[PDB]
RNA sequence: GCUCGUAGGUGGUUUGUCGCGUUGUUCGUGAAAUCUCACGGCUUAACUGUGAGCGUGCGGGCGAUACGGGCAGACUAGAGU
RNA sequence: UUCGGAGAUACUCGAGUGGCGAACGGGUGAGUAACACGUGGGUGAUCUGCCCUGCACUUCGGGAUAAGCCUGGGAAACUGGGUCUAAUACCGGAUAGGACCACGGGAUGCAUGUCUUGUGGUGGAAAGCGCUUUAGCGGUGUGGGAUGAGCCCGCGGCCUAUCAGCUUGUUGGUGGGGUGACGGCCUACCAAGGCGACGACGGGUAGCCGGCCUGAGAGGGUGUCCGGCCACACUGGGACUGAGAUACGGCCCAGACUCCUACGGGAGGCAGCAGUGGGGAAUAUUGCACAAUGGGCGCAAGCCUGAUGCAGCGACGCCGCGUG
């Protein structure tokens, strides 16, 4: 199907990410359909942000995240407003 | 390996799809002899037959839907050129 | 690595002395080596090789960094020589220095290699580190009351201290109003023959 | 409770390419070759090239000779060879 | 060695039109990384992240007609009789 | 209860049937001068499992066999028979429009036409399992999305004329066949064309690109790490299963090679990771972990992952710091 990863682009220790809507079928580090966002896991808490109007249009068309993907949805609130919950905003 | 499941699967779909399709072209042959013979009393039977044994094997999955729909065209036509 | 020898002729080859200081002069002429007192050929390229050199040990700096220095500079916009200054005078130890925490440059690189400062309330133990504008230095405040460093707490009075950095009371510290202009700060070289140098 | 089946979603149908030529043949029982030229310029030196082509277009209806500079605009793989149809014949030969 | 001539290349003055070349603008595309400029983060740097460039191009729409070209004419200075 | 054996009812589970996966990921660059690649288009000529979403339905039956048990053959690799039992395995029906044929309407155009509708005549499925009680998982037909893929075309990127004539399914048409799809893709017949000095046909070399090196630039050289596409998997050919196959760790045949054999016959494929011999001027450890990300199956916990995340070794390179 249709996926939301996390891919690593950083260096040898510092492992940035990019949220990438992907093809299951294609490796990690492949040519993604639409970066919608980035994530940061070495800052204060971390860094997360993500585009969340694109998010939504993903969901919405039948994009399935992964589990961090998952995770990072609930935070930032996109996943709760495609799902229809109350809390759209967790940060 | 314990790919020889797939293997022996793999024979079994064989035997059940060539089956079919060789009861398909006996079908087709013997609408094609009903045709050449331009009766049209039996051919008009044996047109709807033959349309359900092909509609039926595309159901099963052993040929494609399209492949079922030409075949399905060309021996209509075939009838009503006779 | 570094160069560690003799200073003094370092200075006689190149015609310029360069340190200063107690032993700011050898108190004899400048024959270089034992056929020092030649009158020699002339070359333009000589020119541009020594002028090159006087950079590098001005500063402590390898040929391999000095290059890529090199291209910072002719690669930042505006001019190169005064960029190309720039650049060598914004390294820490050199701030050091030119704060007048130093009796010579090869010392206060070697205070800033043993981590007696502090940037950003940051330990640092580079001597290539380039200080930036609004940039406060802090000595280390566990290292104070040492002797080497004292000796510099009550003789800041000699040397002037430049118009781009600038030292407060005894708590010995540094701040960066802009970076600096070395061309109208104590150039003992002309910057236009490494330019020249570096093209051919 | 789209109660049935969702309409489409709309879409612009895409062009295809229509150019201008010189009949070049015509015994060929329903097929007609055309010559196609265009100027471009050289990669390196500047200057405008010329350059002719010849495509093969259909005539289901074959009425066209030598000369009659013709329209045509390309279309599925109507054969091993032909990818044109004929439009229409303007300025018929003299 | 010299000439004639095939394809090709190039072409006098002037009117109108087309807008192929040419040129203006806008939309799409020109993946990411690499490269350049500015920051941001590893004690500095190499390295790394972000933003803008670049991506010379190609396709679609809408303008211009000086020059080239096409199409329809005119002229006698070149060429010929 | 034997006092060393019993009892599928029972969590749990080796072997087995069934579903899904195994076509991704990983390697190499031999072949290929080609729509292989790059860039821009077309597909009214096409397909697309799982995922999203709208609308409908989930209805009756039936016969077997794997496994088990008893046997036969064989040195093995394997294999024959008789009984015996299921299913979301298989088969046959009922109803169900995006199947088909014929006749019509309404929209649009880019010639085939396309889209949407009306009548008549033919047809085409499904599968149940679970539940500490709103555990939960499912199944089939279709309209529409998203995704991936196929096919066609314009333009672009080597050397060679001491290669000048190439072509007969060849070029085109008609009727059939075939395909998911147009098409000489195939066939019967008919016509006599098609390509070529703007280099056909032939020979040499070569994976292509984003890029990398150099250069003031234009250019020149190159395609290694990384990323995209293509090709291949001992050599050559072929198909099957499937939504999807160059089918690396699948099947069949032929060939070379290595091995087993009771001589009748069998087995194998590091261009996966690590490693060995050889060649060479020259290039690494038979390492650790699924902790993170991606992937497959499962309701999930989970299980698998030499992808990957790291470590070891080599100044092999770039950068930084010391020997005051
Ligand atoms: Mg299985
Ligand atoms: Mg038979
Ligand atoms: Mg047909
Ligand atoms: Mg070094
Ligand atoms: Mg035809
Ligand atoms: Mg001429
Ligand atoms: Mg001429
Ligand atoms: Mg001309
Ligand atoms: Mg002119
Ligand atoms: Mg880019
Ligand atoms: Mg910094
Ligand atoms: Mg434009
Ligand atoms: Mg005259
Ligand atoms: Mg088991
Ligand atoms: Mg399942
Ligand atoms: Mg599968
Ligand atoms: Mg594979
Ligand atoms: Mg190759
Ligand atoms: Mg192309
Ligand atoms: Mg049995
Ligand atoms: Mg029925
Ligand atoms: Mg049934
Ligand atoms: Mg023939
Ligand atoms: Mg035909
Ligand atoms: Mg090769
Ligand atoms: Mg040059
Ligand atoms: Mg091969
Ligand atoms: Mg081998
Ligand atoms: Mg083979
Ligand atoms: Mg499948
Ligand atoms: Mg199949
Ligand atoms: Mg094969
Ligand atoms: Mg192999
Ligand atoms: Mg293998
Ligand atoms: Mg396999
Ligand atoms: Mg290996
Ligand atoms: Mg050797
Ligand atoms: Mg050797
Ligand atoms: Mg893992
Ligand atoms: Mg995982
Ligand atoms: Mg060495």
């Amino acid at each position: 199907a249709v996926k939301i990863k996390l891919t690593r682009l950083g260096k040898i220790r510092n492992p940035q990410y990019r949220v990438a809507v992907a093809d299951a079928r294609t490796r990690r580090d492949g040519r993604a359909i639409e970066v919608i966002g980035r994530y940061h896991p070495k800052e204060e808490p971390s860094l997360i942000e993500i585009n969340s109007e694109r998010a939504q249009y993903w969901l919405s068309v039948g994009a399935q995240p992964t589990e961090p993907v998952l995770k990072l949805l609930k935070i930032t609130g996109d996943w709760q407003k495609f799902k229809g919950l109350p809390g759209a905003q967790g940060r | 390996k314990s790919q020889q499941k797939r293997n022996r699967t793999n024979e079994r779909a064989r035997l059940r799809n060539k089956a079919v399709k060789s009861s398909l072209r006996t079908a087709v042959r013997a609408f094609r002899e009903a045709a050449h013979a331009g009766d049209k009393a039996k051919a008009a039977e044996l047109l709807a037959s033959t349309n359900r044994k092909l509609d039926k094997a595309a159901s099963k999955g052993v040929i494609h839907k399209n492949q079922a729909a030409n075949k399905k065209s060309a021996l209509a036509q075939a009838l009503n050129k006779l | 690595a570094r160069y560690t020898g003799p200073v003094t002729r370092k200075s006689r080859r190149l015609r310029t002395d360069l340190v200063g200081g107690d032993q700011a002069f050898e108190k004899r002429p400048y024959p270089p080596g034992q056929h020092g007192r030649a009158r020699i050929k002339e070359s333009e390229y000589l020119l541009q090789l020594q002028e090159k050199q006087k950079a590098r040990f001005t500063y402590g700096v390898m040929e391999k960094q000095f290059r890529r220095y090199y291209e910072e500079a002719v690669r930042q916009p505006g001019k190169t020589g005064e960029e190309l200054l720039k650049i060598l005078e914004s390294r820490l130890d050199n701030v050091i220095y030119r704060a007048g925490l130093a009796r010579t440059r090869r010392m206060a690189r070697q205070l800033v290699s043993h981590g007696h400062f502090n940037v950003n309330g940051v330990h640092v133990n580079v001597p290539s580190y380039r200080v930036s504008q609004y940039d406060i230095v802090d000595v280390r405040d566990k290292s104070l009351n040492t002797v080497p460093f004292q000796i510099a707490r009550e003789t800041a009075g000699e040397r002037p201290i430049p118009s781009w950095l600038q030292v407060v009371g005894e708590r010995q510290r540094v701040l960066i109003h802009q970076l600096p202009e070395r061309a109208q700060i104590d150039v003992p070289l002309t910057e236009q023959l490494i330019v020249e140098y570096y093209s051919k | 409770k789209g109660p049935k089946h969702t309409p489409r979603t709309p879409k612009p149908r895409g062009r295809r390419k229509t150019r201008i030529g010189y009949v070049v043949s015509d015994k060929m029982q329903k097929t007609i070759v055309v010559e196609l030229e265009d100027r471009m310029r050289h990669p390196l030196y500047g200057k405008i090239i010329r350059t002719t082509k010849k495509v093969k277009a259909h005539d289901e209806d074959s009425v066209a000779g030598i000369g009659d500079r013709v329209s045509l605009m390309e279309t599925r793989p109507l054969s091993a060879t032909k990818r044109w149809r004929l439009v229409e014949i303007l300025e018929k030969a003299k």
